[PDB]
DNA sequence: ATCAGAATCCCGGTGCCGAGGCCGCTCAATTGGTCGTAGACAGCTCTAGCACCGCTTAAACGCACGTACGCGCTGTCCCCCGCGTTTTAACCGCCAAGG
C-alpha cells in the first residue's frame, strides 16, 4: 500500500536532471507516477506470465528480460 | 497448375453462422486470412521461444494458452482461452 | 551572503548527473512498490536480485527517454516549464497509450 | 475430420502440417492445433461481428475493409492489439480537433 | 527528343541475341544500351553522328 | 461573392475522411518510385499490384504523421505547421539521430 | 524528378489528416522523408529480389520488406 | 554454459592490445553477439520460409547481412565474410 | 590445421554454430559454407564496434571498458546507433544534451 | 436573429459485374498399425529468498521568501485561401519524305 507515493519529488527532479529538465511543474508528478505504474503493469504482467508456465513459483532475471524483449523495449546487460 | 492456398472458406462459414444475412469483398477476404497469417506466425514465434526457454522441443495446448494470453490483451484472452478450453474438452473427451 | 539568483545551480546538477553512472531511483521504496504490482495477479512470489536491478534500468531508461522528448517539446512550446500534456502528446506520438 | 470430431470449422490438419513445415519445434502433440484453431475462431468471430456490426451502421450489405478499419479503430484491446497494423483502403477516424473549430 | 531503338546486337554477358535496347540522348550526350532479358546496362558518351553500332562498339572495347 | 477561410478546407476534410481512395495518382508516382529504384539496380520492372502496396503504405504513413504533426502544432498554441513541428515529430519517433 | 508531387496532394494529405493550416517548406521538407523512406523500403526489397535471382521484384518481397521495418500491411497477400 | 569472453579478449588484443575490460562489459557484449546472431537466423529462416529453400547456405547469410546492417557495415562486412570463404575454401 | 577454426584462421566456434543452428530449429539442413559465412560477420562485428570502444575508453585515460563507454562510442557512431535505436544498455544513460538555451549569456 | 443562396444529403434508377452458388475432380486428412524416448513424475540437496533488527547518516519535508518565466493582453503586419485565370501532363489522325 501507498509505494506509489514512495516515489519522492526529488528523486523525479534527480531523473529530470539527468533527462536534461531545466524548469519542472507542479502538476507533473502523480501523472509520473500513473504512467510510471501502468509501465511496469504491463512488465511485470508479463514476466509473471512467463513464470506461469515456467512452474517455478520464483521468477528469474531471465524471465523479465525475456518478457521486455516481447515488448520490443529490449535491455541488454544480464544475458537472456 | 499449382493448388495455391487460402482460409476464405472456413472463416466464409463463420460469417455466415455469425450473420446469415451479410455480404462480404473478396479484398476484404484476403484481408483476413492475412490476418489470420499475422496472428498465426506471432504466436508460433512465441511457442518457439517458449521452447527455447523451456528447452524442450514437445508442443501441447498449455503452450498454446500460455502464448495467447502473453500476446493478447486481457479480457479478449481470457475470452478466448476459455473457448479453446471448452473446445479441448469437447474433442478429448470424445475421441 | 551569495544567495544566487538561479542558473548555475540546475545546469551544475545535470553536468553532475550526466558525469555520473549509477541510478537514481534508491533500491528499497522501488522494491516495495514491485510488490504491491506484484501482489496482484498470481500471489506470493519470489524474487532474484538482478531481475529487479534490470527493472530498475529500464524504468530510468525509459523515463529519460520520456522527458527528452518532453524536454524538446517544451522548447517547440517557446518555454522552459515542463507541462503535463507534453507528456501525454509524447506519449501519443509514441502509440503507447 | 477431427474439426467436425472438436465441433469446430478451421481444419486441424493443415494446421498440424503447417506446424511441421515452419521449423517450429521438433515434435508436435495431439491437440494443439485444436486450441489453435478455436483461438482463430473466436478471434476471427469477434472481429467480424463488429465488423457486422459497422455494415449495420452504414446499412451496407457487403463488407467493404473501410468497414474492418473502423471496427479495429473503435475497440479499445483490438486497436492496441493491431497498432503497428495498416490495410490497403483503410482511411483512419473520422476525427477534428475542435480547437481548430471555427467561432 | 530522345531515340529508343531496338537493335540485333548480342549481349556481352547473359548472350541473348536481338534483346539490346539502345536509348541515345543527344540533348546531353549520354547513350545508353540495355539487356531486355538480364537487365544489366551500359552507358557512354555519344556525338550527334553516333548510331546504335557506335555505342555498342565502345561497349565491346569497355569489356575487353 | 468571397467566403471567409478555413471553411472550406474543414468541409473538404469532412469529405476526405470517407473515401480511402488513393490520393496521390498513378503515372508521377511510378515515374518517381522508378526513378529511385534504379538508384539501386538498374533494368528492374514492377509488379503493378507492388506498386499499388508501395502507394498505399506510403499515403497512410504520412497521414499518420500528418496526424502526430498537427497535433503538436495544436500543442504548440498555434493552428498552422512548420517545418520544425515535422523535425519535432520525425525526434521523437527516431528516424533521424 | 521529386518535383513530381504536386502541392495539392500533399494537401490532400494534409486534408485526410485532418490538418487546417498550411505553411511553406512543408512541401519540399514532405519530399525529402517521403524520399528517404521510400529509399530504404526499395532498397531492402531489391535485397530481396537479388536473393531471388529474378528480375521483378514480388508484391511479396514488398511486403516481407514492409514486415522487416515493422510496417505490416495486410491486404494483398502477406 | 560457455560466455564468450576469450574470443572477446583476442579481438580485444588483435585491436587495442593494452585493453582492459570489467565484466558486466562483457556481460553486455555477449548479450550483444546474442542477439545479433539470434535477429540475423531468424531473418535467414524467413528467407528459407518465404523461399521455400530447405537448406540454407552463405548467400542467405550474405542477403540477410544486407538486410540488417545498413550500407558501409554491410560492404565492409561482406567483404570479410568473402575472404574467409576464400581463405577456408583455398585449404 | 586439424579445426576448423584454424582452417579459416579466425578466433570463434564454427561447429558450435552449426550445432546451434541444428539446435535451433532454424532449417531441416544447414551447409558448409553458412556458419564459416555468418561467424566471420560476428567476428567483423566484433572487431568493428570495440573499435570504438578502444578510442572511447581511451578518451578517459582507464585501462578498462565501461558501460558508459560502449553507450558512448554506439551513440557517437551513425550506423550503429541506427542499428541500436530500440536497445538500451544497462548503466548506460544518455549523451551530453545541453541546450543553447540554457548557458549562461 | 434572418434571408439568399451555395453545398451537401438523400431517393429512384439502371446497369453491370463480380460474389456467390455450383459442380466435377485428387490429393492430403484420415485410419490403422508399429517403435521409442521425452517427459511426467518421484524424489535429494543446498541456496537463497525472506524476515528482522541495530546502528549511521544522508536524504527528504516544511517553510521563508523573493522573483521571474507563463501568461493574458495588445498591436501589428504579412502572407496563405481562395477563387479566378490560364495552362500544361496525357493521347489521337492527316502530312510529305521513304520504298
Ligand atoms: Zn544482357
Amino acid at each position: 500500500r501507498d509505494n506509489i507515493q514512495g516515489i519522492t519529488k526529488p528523486a523525479i527532479r534527480r531523473l529530470a536532471r539527468r533527462g536534461g529538465v531545466k524548469r519542472i511543474s507542479g502538476l507533473i508528478y502523480e501523472e509520473t507516477r500513473g504512467v510510471l505504474k501502468v509501465f511496469l503493469e504491463n512488465v511485470i504482467r508479463d514476466a509473471v506470465t512467463y513464470t506461469e508456465h515456467a512452474k517455478r513459483k520464483t521468477v528469474t532475471a531471465m524471465d523479465v528480460v525475456y518478457a521486455l524483449k516481447r515488448q520490443g523495449r529490449t535491455l541488454y546487460g544480464f544475458g537472456g | 497448375r499449382s493448388r495455391k492456398e487460402s482460409y476464405s472458406i472456413y472463416v466464409y462459414k463463420v460469417l455466415k453462422q455469425v450473420h446469415p444475412d451479410t455480404g462480404i469483398s473478396s479484398k476484404a477476404m484476403g484481408i483476413m486470412n492475412s490476418f489470420v497469417n499475422d496472428i498465426f506466425e506471432r504466436i508460433a514465434g512465441e511457442a518457439s521461444r517458449l521452447a527455447h526457454y523451456n528447452k524442450r522441443s514437445t508442443i501441447t495446448s498449455r503452450e498454446i494458452q500460455t502464448a495467447v494470453r502473453l500476446l493478447l490483451p486481457g479480457e479478449l484472452a481470457k475470452h478466448a482461452v476459455s473457448e479453446g478450453t471448452k473446445a479441448v474438452t469437447k474433442y478429448t473427451s470424445a475421441k | 551572503p551569495h544567495r544566487y539568483r538561479p542558473g548555475t545551480v540546475a545546469l551544475r546538477e545535470i553536468r553532475r548527473y550526466q558525469k555520473s553512472t549509477e541510478l537514481l531511483i534508491r533500491k528499497l521504496p522501488f522494491q516495495r512498490l514491485v510488490r504491491e504490482i506484484a501482489q496482484d495477479f498470481k500471489t506470493d512470489l519470489r524474487f532474484q536480485s538482478a531481475a529487479i536491478g534490470a527493472l530498475q534500468e529500464a524504468s530510468e531508461a525509459y523515463l529519460v527517454g520520456l522527458f527528452e522528448d518532453t524536454n524538446l517539446c517544451a522548447i517547440h512550446a517557446k518555454r522552459v516549464t515542463i507541462m503535463p500534456k507534453d507528456i501525454q502528446l509524447a506519449r501519443r506520438i509514441r502509440g503507447e497509450r | 475430420t477431427r474439426s467436425s470430431r472438436a465441433g469446430l470449422q478451421f481444419p486441424v490438419g493443415r494446421v498440424h502440417r503447417l506446424l511441421r513445415k515452419g521449423n517450429y519445434s521438433e515434435r508436435v502433440g495431439a491437440g494443439a492445433p485444436v486450441y489453435l484453431a478455436a483461438v482463430l475462431e473466436y478471434l476471427t468471430a469477434e472481429i467480424l461481428e463488429l465488423a457486422g456490426n459497422a455494415a449495420r451502421d452504414n446499412k451496407k450489405t457487403r463488407i467493404i475493409p473501410r468497414h474492418l478499419q473502423l471496427a479495429i479503430r473503435n475497440d479499445e484491446e483490438l486497436n492496441k492489439l493491431l497498432g503497428r497494423v495498416t490495410i490497403a483502403q483503410g482511411g483512419v477516424l473520422p476525427n477534428i480537433q475542435a480547437v481548430l473549430l471555427p467561432k | 527528343i530522345k531515340q529508343k531503338l531496338e537493335t540485333q546486337f548480342t549481349c556481352l554477358f547473359c548472350n541473348h541475341d536481338n534483346s539490346v535496347v539502345c536509348t541515345l540522348d543527344k540533348k546531353n550526350s549520354i547513350g545508353l544500351l540495355e539487356c531486355k532479358k538480364c537487365n544489366l546496362s551500359f552507358q557512354a558518351p555519344i556525338n550527334s553522328l553516333s548510331q546504335p553500332i557506335d555505342i555498342y562498339s565502345d561497349w565491346i572495347d569497355a569489356c575487353e
